[PDB]
């Protein structure tokens, strides 16, 4: 039969079908992971104090949603697929909502729904994209102003790369030297007179804080200066 | 967020080749990466992936692949304005959407501004707006870019969907033949001359990009000549720069030369030995090598009574390797509680004295410092130390020293100041006979909150693990052509604590909510099943939906 789709071995699923297979997909995933998934698709989107109340983090909302809507709309019907199967599978496993099946988790913390092709797309977004390939801290600047109030404006700059060198020839690569990157205006720039590293904190058992600005700075302060880039509020 | 990787070409005994991966996103109750097998419509994947995303970042369809953080500058940031909401670039240019927070016990409005540039961040009143992603407008491309590879039964099929994946992510290949690659995938701008990639530029015009450079300049190796391909968030290529991030560094102190040095130890690898390097990097102290020779030296001098002299003879007949007792609570060797002691007094003495107060907090951390729960994600060398590092290179450091670190005197001479205060500070703790110190192991969490600091479950559920391990979230491994047996490749990985995170209203804890967690303790893994015999034959249970449409 054409409309048909699950074999699982440790509990590992296997999906059979032969075409819109990531129905499967979301099925599966909705039976063993719904409330951790329920709860990525609530901080990539920056709604979790809608059911956690000291969240007002939610303020992630460091991202533009019609740019990733208008993304998903210009999509080949085949591409599309993926995500709307994806949904469509989560949403279907309905049955939670008809046996509450329901994971004890929902009933603790006293709220799913169903699943569109955006939130789908935006749990990758939101972590792959909005968090790991975001990397900037240009809390630079305000560096840079320091050491210049300090050596002045040119040992100051001097020193700045020192701190944060522009490239490094003795760097070990995991290409070999043996090809290499053929490609080989800090003057024109205001002061920064508080870093915005400090306003990002967590404590020790991964949860986040709720302090106040002030003791949120003096926190993730403390806490960097302790473990650094590996620790609690490192990246 | 970070990780290793270690794929095996002239390499591999008994194989053809061997993918041994370690993704590090930290360690979380339910795991991190999700079990799945795609059957059909064009694809014939297993793996495991993180969030279930509809691509798998690390598996197999009978070439494989994986990922780890490339950490390459694909983003700036443009320094816009008292005129509201509108910024020069000859001429006065806001988008702005409004958004309100729902709030469960309490009440809920804020704006968010973008330009041409992208999204503000934040606006200094008293000078400026600063707002740029090389990948704006490619995420979902991305994520079908994930995807589509997993279907590429070549090299050349595969990078032209690498060359689709905007985001800065190493991605690896091996296949069936025993051929191998990387590619240092992303979309990355192409800059103005001047344009340093470390600071903000100006948003007024002649600073805009001039559109994205071409993925023909994207660090690429096929089959190389090492006859392997390690990495672990390392430089992808020789003159290849860094992402911008204060705390990151590419020098000539890194973590990747403890694989390295591994995989040129011998002249090739089993599937076994491959992956006992998992163990090997796992317990593997970072900083020994780095500043052994640097403390070996500076002690030559000193009588074997001098306390000084005395921690650096304990550190010099270390293997360099961390084992946790049984009362799994110590290590059996001090050295780590040492070297913490001693790197956290030189950087207060050269890093942190050269930089202006409150930055010293930046370049204080010695790398090891923990709380109660253990590591949030992987150990690296800390940018204190690769920069101390640099230093104590001196002239054979390519990196011009503007200000002495030293302060005028000798590296010996703060060297040795710092042993004195590592001593004073060890002695106090642990007592002064060296032989019967019993400095406190790492221990490991799998924390019921997911990355963002959110719960992702009851606080209960969270597990321990006595010895914490410098290694990935999960691991997997593929193995191609083994000589021994009937299949063409070989797969297995690690998902703990359980495929499942499901408990009943009633409490009642899934089968498989628990069952990999001391598997990954102990170094251990499950086989991962393609082939329809394979997976029929250890099938636990079936389903068939009828699905209209
Ligand atoms: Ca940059």
């Amino acid at each position: 039969p054409p409309t048909e789709v699950i074999v699982r071995d440790y509990g590992m699923p296997h999906i059979y079908a032969d075409d819109y297979l990531f129905y499967g997909y979301g099925y599966v995933v909705a039976q063993d992971r719904l409330f951790q998934m329920e709860m990525a698709r609530r901080s990539t989107q920056g709604t979790v104090s809608e059911v956690l109340g000291a969240f007002v983090f939610d303020k992630i909302r460091n991202y533009w949603p019609d740019s990733i809507r208008a993304q998903i709309a210009s999509l080949s019907a085949e591409d599309k697929s993926i995500l709307q199967g994806y949904a469509d599978g989560m949403n279907a496993w309905d049955k939670v909502n008809a046996s509450p099946l329901l994971p004890q988790q929902f009933s603790t913390f006293g709220f799913p729904k169903h699943w569109e092709p955006f939130d789908v797309a935006m749990i990758f977004v939101g972590t792959m994209a909005n968090r790991f390939s975001d990397s900037t801290s240009e809390d630079n600047l305000a560096l840079l102003t320091a050491l210049k109030d300090k050596y002045g404006k040119q040992q100051g700059m001097a020193v700045f790369n020192q701190l944060k060198w522009l490239v490094n020839p003795s760097a070990p690569t995991t290409i070999a030297a043996r090809s290499a990157y053929p490609l080989k205006t800090a003057a024109l720039l205001p002061r920064y007179d508080p870093a915005p590293m400090l306003d990002r904190a967590k404590g020790t058992d991964g949860a986040l804080l709720a302090l106040t600005a002030d003791q949120n700075r003096e926190t993730i302060a403390a806490q960097f200066a302790q473990s650094g880039a590996n620790g609690l509020a490192g990246y | 967020t970070t990780g290793n990787m270690w794929v095996i070409g002239n390499k591999a005994q008994d194989a053809k080749a061997i993918m041994v991966n370690g993704p590090q996103f930290g360690w979380y109750a339910p795991a991190y990466t999700y079990g799945i097998g795609l059957h059909g419509a064009g694809y014939d994947v297993t793996g495991n992936t993180p969030f279930a995303y509809p691509g798998l970042v690390f598996g197999h369809n009978g070439i494989s692949w994986g990922s780890t953080a490339g950490f390459g500058d694909d983003v700036d940031i443009f320094a816009e304005l008292a005129k509201p909401g509108y910024y020069q670039h000859g001429e006065w240019v806001m988008l702005s959407r409004k958004e309100t927070i729902a709030v469960k016990d309490g009440q809920p409005t804020f704006t968010v501004w973008r330009t041409l540039h992208g999204n503000v961040i934040k606006t200094d009143t008293a000078t400026t707006a600063y707002a740029a992603r090389a990948w704006d407008g490619k995420e979902v491309a991305s994520l079908l870019a994930w995807t589509h590879q997993m279907k590429a039964k070549n090299w050349p099929e595969w990078t032209q969907q690498a060359a689709k994946q905007a985001l800065t992510i190493n991605w690896y290949y091996a296949d069936v033949n025993g051929n191998i690659g990387y590619v240092h995938t992303g979309a990355y701008p192409d800059r103005q001359p001047g344009h340093d990639p470390r600071l903000p530029v100006p948003g007024t015009g002649k600073w805009d990009w001039k559109g994205l450079l071409s993925f023909d300049l994207n660090p690429k190796v096929y089959n190389p000549q090492s006859g392997y391909i390690a990495n672990w968030n390392n430089s992808p290529q020789k003159d290849y720069p860094a992402s911008d991030l204060f705390a990151f560094l590419w020098g000539g102190a890194d973590r990747v030369t403890e694989i390295d040095t591994i995989l040129d130890k011998q002249p090739r690898f089993t599937a076994d030995q491959a992956w006992d390097v998992i163990r090997q990097t796992s317990r593997r102290d970072l900083n020994l090598r780095l500043f052994l020779p640097a403390l070996k030296d500076a002690t030559a001098n000193l009588a074997e009574n001098d306390p000084r002299r005395q921690l650096v003879d304990k550190l010099a007949s270390w293997d360099g390797e961390n084992l946790v007792n049984d009362d799994g609570k110590t290590y059996q060797q001090p050295g780590s509680a040492i070297l913490n002691a001693w790197l956290t007094s030189m950087l207060k003495r050269t890093v942190v004295a050269a930089v202006p107060a409150p930055f010293g907090k930046w370049y204080s951390a010695s790398g090891y410092e923990t709380t109660q729960d253990g590591p949030t994600g992987s150990l690296n060398i800390s940018v204190g130390a690769k920069i101390l590092y640099e230093a104590l290179q001196g002239d054979k450091s390519p990196i011009p020293q503007a200000v002495d670190l030293f302060g005028g005197k000798p590296q010996q001479e703060v060297i040795l100041a710092a042993l004195d205060d590592a001593w004073q500070t060890l002695s106090k703790r642990y007592g002064n006979d060296v032989t019967g110190w019993k400095t406190p192991a790492m221990a490991l969490t799998f924390r019921a909150n997911n990355f963002f600091g959110v719960p992702q479950a009851a606080a209960k559920e969270a597990r321990h693990q006595a010895e914490y391990q410098n290694r990935g979230t999960e691991n997997d491994m593929i193995v191609f052509s083994p000589t021994s047996g009937n299949r063409p490749v070989l797969a297995w990985d690690v998902v703990a604590p359980g495929q499942s995170g499901f408990i009943a209203p009633d409490g009642k804890a899934d089968k498989h909510y628990d069952d990999q967690l001391k598997m990954y303790e102990s170094f251990g893994r499950k086989s991962l099943w393609l082939t329809p015999q394979d997976v029929d034959e250890h099938k636990e249970s079936q389903e068939v939906l009828q699905v209209q449409r």
